[PDB]
């Protein structure tokens, strides 16, 4: 629209260790061409890096981002990202830092059984569990209780924003969940975790309610 | 010396002495006559009747009160001029230039000023009466103003209204910059007539242009919305009273600019990356080329060019950015320059370059800033004359440096001759004068500075006041701007402008300090600074 | 280049506890000349300034004007549809603040849940999370004695969505985590909600045990 330039990338390793597809496309914005563009990393532990899946943003075709999108043994060390992919006429230098684990923190979850004075029936209860676990935004957060997966409507990836705290402060994603009386009285109450980018899962489970 | 009508129009040499007998007979006030000194203006009622205004009351209430005050700002922007000037040449700021209006007067179905140039057979009365009996066929295309040299013609911009007076200043630089704004000596041979108007010696175009201009004409209280980001004078003949007061005026201007403009190079050479260096800069070199007008190439044009990596590497010390040439790129183009453009230096935007032509002509962008940056070091008497009028040619002839003009002999005034003629023993260089005055700027700053700096450089949700008491805390805040800028660089706009966060913050202490005091008067806080 | 509608969602608290009343409308969309002309349409002589452009940063620059100057109408707000002319097209263009009242009661929930999970010996939290939404801005409002800070240096997480069946409610959160020691140190101890319906600002208890 106006420039020549980009936009913060946000590093892909959620799909890498948490995914049946080890994508590694770092979100990237100003590139309209085909993906053949050169990318560049600071330390690679083996294989070369894997260009992410072409999407429309900011009426911009075809946006290039920066794989070795499942090299877990290498992912496992902790090394930067920083992702750069640089188109030609763009500047060859890319900086979002992401290297070793850097303010690690666990989850902290907070559900317990809630009064429902406008829910006399309880066959439907509003609680919002508190969440912690991941200090790096993109990761494949998921919150699983139980064996069992939870409701497609309630699964998903939802973005959080970093709270003011004692000490070291971590972002939160909020997990409401709405079930059945039964389900209730089941007693599978569903853990709320946040999982750090170092760590493959990084999730903790632990809930009581009611 | 008469400002009365009939001592000038009947006076011998007038160009439309003839205009007394149509006026004495003009059957209802249809023209205005602005005779103010030095200039005899006539205007059109219909000029100004339009859809806002109504034949009538309305009009003649419009076009009274506005030609009123625009004869005061003329009168007051004269009176400028004169107090400026004190080398007896002030005495020839009595001769007689009519200022016709366009002759496009406007129906009240008009929604605008009308662009209907009349044909002289119009049934407007003016025409009828004054303007078409006067026969004055002018060229009245639809938008611009020129100068014939014997007068001033207004084809789009009214005469009455507050644009009006800015270019007034303009036209009347054209006019009389031979005899009368010089010292007495004519333009440089090189120089063109738009270099000695647009980019220096006119009020600016804008009260918030962030331009290096003397507001010599308007006169703005601070009761109108426009005190934020007043960026100028606040009034002309209070701030302007002889050539010393305007001296230390820009002496302080340029103050305050090499003390931003010296915190913008070390945030450059010390917290900036390669590659955003190379788009962060520009280098300004001299082409000649071969003009139509004269055979001899020695004319030198501005042109600015993307510096290569081999230079970028190499631009670590502050005084290489002087000795490289190089400038900022945040608000001049990257395409090359010509001769007699209406290029005008930004105020907040560097210049580290001292380019010269060792040549005769230095150019236009280059030639404007170091002509303000003499104005500094000396008056508009010496100083600026000596470099932009040619009074040291006969010296070149003499020592040497000819030049065939028009197929006679003339001499050529070099850069170098100015130097060695204003600066005989302080300077060798132009690239020295320019580390003298920086480092003379820095001896200053580095112990007086006024701690009563306010400069918000926050979004819209009111921000009161950062209080920079050191040079250091300011520093550091021109390293994080210059950061910012460095991140992000997408330049997608063709004029980036006030989004640049470097810019704000020059706007914002400029402001502040403006209005700390009453006007210019001194930048140094005298303490352990 | 093409006219896009952000919603500013302008602090009400704010507006309430400032001196000057604080609304903004603007349009996204110009690809043209430099010059840029821009007129409202509907005036009330409410102050109608209109502040810098600011870019989004995909170039397409779109221009702004604030909406103060009113003090008379605390709960009785006007029309929110801007329309002032630009020079891409000289027809102008509608812009939307999406106001409506949308009236409702707002209770939050507080619970004291699993101490031993919680707690890492000295962490302590507090439940404040925000209930029924009425107008287009919802803030985790928190009340700290009469400190003062920048409101563009907090940052805050946004809205929830906890609606009933058959009704519409709107969710905010009053939630940052703070030191406990004020509530049993005998300071005030409520969490502030800013809504202009009913902005309470404070725990409400249903009568029902």
């Amino acid at each position: 629209c106006c420039h020549p330039r980009l936009s913060l990338h946000r590093p892909a390793l959620e799909d890498l260790l948490l995914g049946s597809e080890a994508n590694l496309t770092c979100t990237l914005t100003g590139l309209r061409d085909a993906s053949g563009v050169t990318f560049t990393w600071t330390p690679s532990s083996g294989k070369s890096a894997v260009q992410g899946p072409p999407e429309r943003d900011l009426c911009g075709c075809y946006s290039v981002s920066s794989v070795l999108p499942g090299c877990a043994e290498p992912w496992n060390h902790g090394k930067t990202f920083t992702c750069t992919a640089a188109y030609p006429e763009s500047k060859t230098p890319l900086t979002a830092t992401l290297s070793k684990s850097g303010n690690t923190f666990r989850p902290e979850v907070h559900l317990l059984p809630p009064p429902s004075e406008e829910l006399a029936l309880n066959e439907l209860v509003t609680l919002t569990c508190l969440a912690r676990g991941f200090s790096p935004k993109d990761v494949l957060v998921r919150w699983l209780q139980g064996s069992q997966e939870l409701p497609r409507e309630k699964y998903l990836t939802w973005a959080s924003r970093q709270e003011p705290s004692q000490g070291t402060t971590t972002f939160a994603v909020t997990s409401i969940l709405r079930v059945a009386a039964e389900d209730w009285k089941k007693g599978d109450t569903f853990s709320c975790m946040v999982g750090h980018e170092a760590l493959p899962l990084a999730f903790t489970q632990k809930t009581i309610d009611r | 010396y008469s400002i009365g009508v009939y001592d000038r129009i009947t006076s011998a040499t007038w160009k439309y002495r003839n205009m007394v007998l149509p006026l004495l007979t003009l059957p209802e006030r249809s023209v205005f006559v602005i005779s103010t000194m030095s200039s005899l203006g006539f205007g059109a009622y219909d000029r100004y009747r339009s859809s806002d205004h109504k034949a009538g009351k309305a009009l003649n209430d419009f076009v009274e009160e506005n030609a009123r005050e625009t004869a005061k700002r003329q009168r007051d922007h004269y009176d400028y001029w004169y107090r400026i000037l004190d080398e007896q040449s002030r005495e020839k700021l009595y001769r007689t230039i009519l200022l016709y209006d366009a002759y496009k007067f406007g129906d009240d179905t008009t929604s605008g000023k009308a662009t209907a140039e009349a044909k002289f057979d119009s049934s407007n009365p003016a025409m009828k009466n004054f303007f078409g009996p006067v026969g004055n066929k002018v060229v009245h295309n639809q938008h611009g103003a020129y100068a014939t040299g014997d007068g001033v013609y207004y084809m789009s911009y009214r005469m009455l209204d507050k644009d009006g007076a800015i270019t007034y200043t303009h036209a009347m630089t054209h006019d009389s910059d031979q005899d009368i704004y010089l010292g007495g000596y004519g333009r440089r041979n090189g120089l063109g007539p738009e270099f000695f108007a647009k980019g220096l010696l006119q009020a600016p175009d804008q009260p918030s242009d962030a331009t290096i201009t003397i507001n010599s004409i308007l006169k703005h209280s601070k009761s109108d919305s426009t005190e934020g980001s007043r960026l100028q004078v606040l009034d002309p003949t209070e701030r302007f009273q002889n050539a010393a007061d305007l001296q230390n005026y820009v002496h302080n201007m340029f103050d305050l600019i090499y003390m931003m403009e010296y915190l913008e190079g070390q945030s450059i050479v010390n917290k900036l990356s390669v590659y955003q260096k190379m788009a962060a800069l520009r280098k300004i070199e001299n082409k000649y080329v071969k003009d139509p007008a004269d055979g001899n190439e020695v004319y030198a044009t501005n042109v600015v060019k993307e510096l290569t990596e081999a230079e970028a590497r190499n631009l670590n010390s502050f005084e290489s950015l002087i000795d490289h040439n190089i400038l900022s790129a945040r608000e001049y183009q990257s395409g090359d320059y010509e001769r007699n453009g209406y290029y005008t230096i930004k105020l907040f935007a560097p210049i580290y370059s001292a380019l010269s032509s060792e040549k005769g002509t230095p150019g236009d962008l280059m030639g404007r800033r170091i002509a303000y940056e003499l104005l500094a070091a000396k008056g508009f008497k010496d100083g600026m004359v000596p470099y932009i009028s040619n009074q040291y040619e006969e010296d070149a002839k003499q020592q040497g440096q000819t030049i065939n003009l028009y197929g006679k002999e003339r001499g050529l005034v070099t850069d170098e001759l100015v130097l060695k003629k204003v600066f005989d023993g302080k300077y060798k260089t132009w690239a020295e004068f320019k580390t003298a005055m920086y480092q003379e700027r820095v001896d200053q700053f580095g112990n007086l500075k006024q701690v009563t700096f306010k400069d918000p450089t926050k979004p819209w949700p009111s921000y009161g006041t950062k209080t920079i008491n050191n040079v250091d805390e300011l520093q550091a805040l021109m390293d994080q701007a210059v950061l910012k800028d460095a991140e992000g660089p997408r330049w997608s706009n063709y004029d980036p402008e006030i989004d640049s966060a470097v810019h704000k913050l020059k706007r914002a202490i400029f402001k502040a300090y403006l209005d700390q005091t009453n006007d210019f008067r001194s930048s140094i806080f005298e303490n352990k600074k």
